[PDB]
């Protein structure tokens, strides 16, 4: 909304116009973007790097390293 | 933050905006926009969004859409561009648009800050210090000034 933190108030009520949005999952999430089994990783943001992670249908998806936003993984 | 993309922005801001006089009017609209991204959920939700249409949508939408239509269809322009990612660049470049347009200013040396708008040098400046009054320079008053001339002096103490 208006001026101080009303900006954030009805940016939470302007947000809250939209506010269904902001959120994230850890782990959960999703493989953000992928080709050939290397994926930008969505959700699961903060996690032990290189934690082989139960992977699609099976595997422990091997966490490659933290590219903070969308981790790549093996 | 490239601000160069936002240079073409603030360009089109004085340009189309000030042309629309939105330089002020979408100084208002723009203000509300930086309020929108300023929303941190709106930052937390800032980009997951593939459709930039979804972005300008939930953006004008969420925030309340105080942007112009120059800024709504421009919201298609930068939002679609995704260069909308950086709000403040052309915001201070628009502050630089109208302001640079209006520029007169000052900077206090050996003083607490001045910033008295001087269209010319010494114009509002010597008028301010002369006008001081203030004359205290409090922040940088003494140790800063006396350490300025005495700074040059210790610079002579380079002789040791």
């Amino acid at each position: 909304m208006q001026l101080n933190s009303t900006e954030i108030s009805e940016l939470i009520k302007q947000r809250i116009a939209q506010f269904n949005v902001v959120s994230e999952a850890h782990n959960e999430g999703t493989i953000v973007s992928v080709s050939d089994g290397v994926i930008r990783i969505h959700g699961l943001a903060d996690a032990m790097q290189g934690e082989m992670i139960s992977l699609p249908g099976n595997r422990y998806a091997i966490a490659l390293n933290l590219e903070r936003d969308s981790v790549g993984a093996v | 933050e490239f601000i160069t993309v936002a240079r073409p922005y603030a360009k089109a801001a004085f340009d189309f905006a000030v042309e629309h006089q939105s330089v002020e009017r979408w100084q208002d609209m723009l203000a509300f926009a930086a309020e929108v991204t300023k929303n941190e959920q709106m930052a937390e939700l800032l980009s997951g969004a593939l459709a930039p249409e979804t972005l300008a949508e939930s953006f004008i939408a969420v925030a309340g859409e105080q942007l112009d239509e120059n800024g709504q269809n421009l919201i298609r322009v930068m939002a679609e561009n995704g260069r909308l990612n950086a709000l403040p660049d052309v915001l201070e470049q628009f502050i630089h648009l109208r302001a640079v347009s209006e520029a007169t200013a000052e900077v206090d040396v050996i003083s607490a800050a001045a910033l008295s708008e001087q269209q010319l040098a010494k114009i509002s400046a010597a008028m301010e210090k002369r006008l001081s009054r203030k004359v205290k320079l409090n922040a940088k008053i003494d140790k800063s000034v006396m350490a300025g001339v005495i700074i040059r002096a210790g610079d002579m103490v380079i002789d040791g």
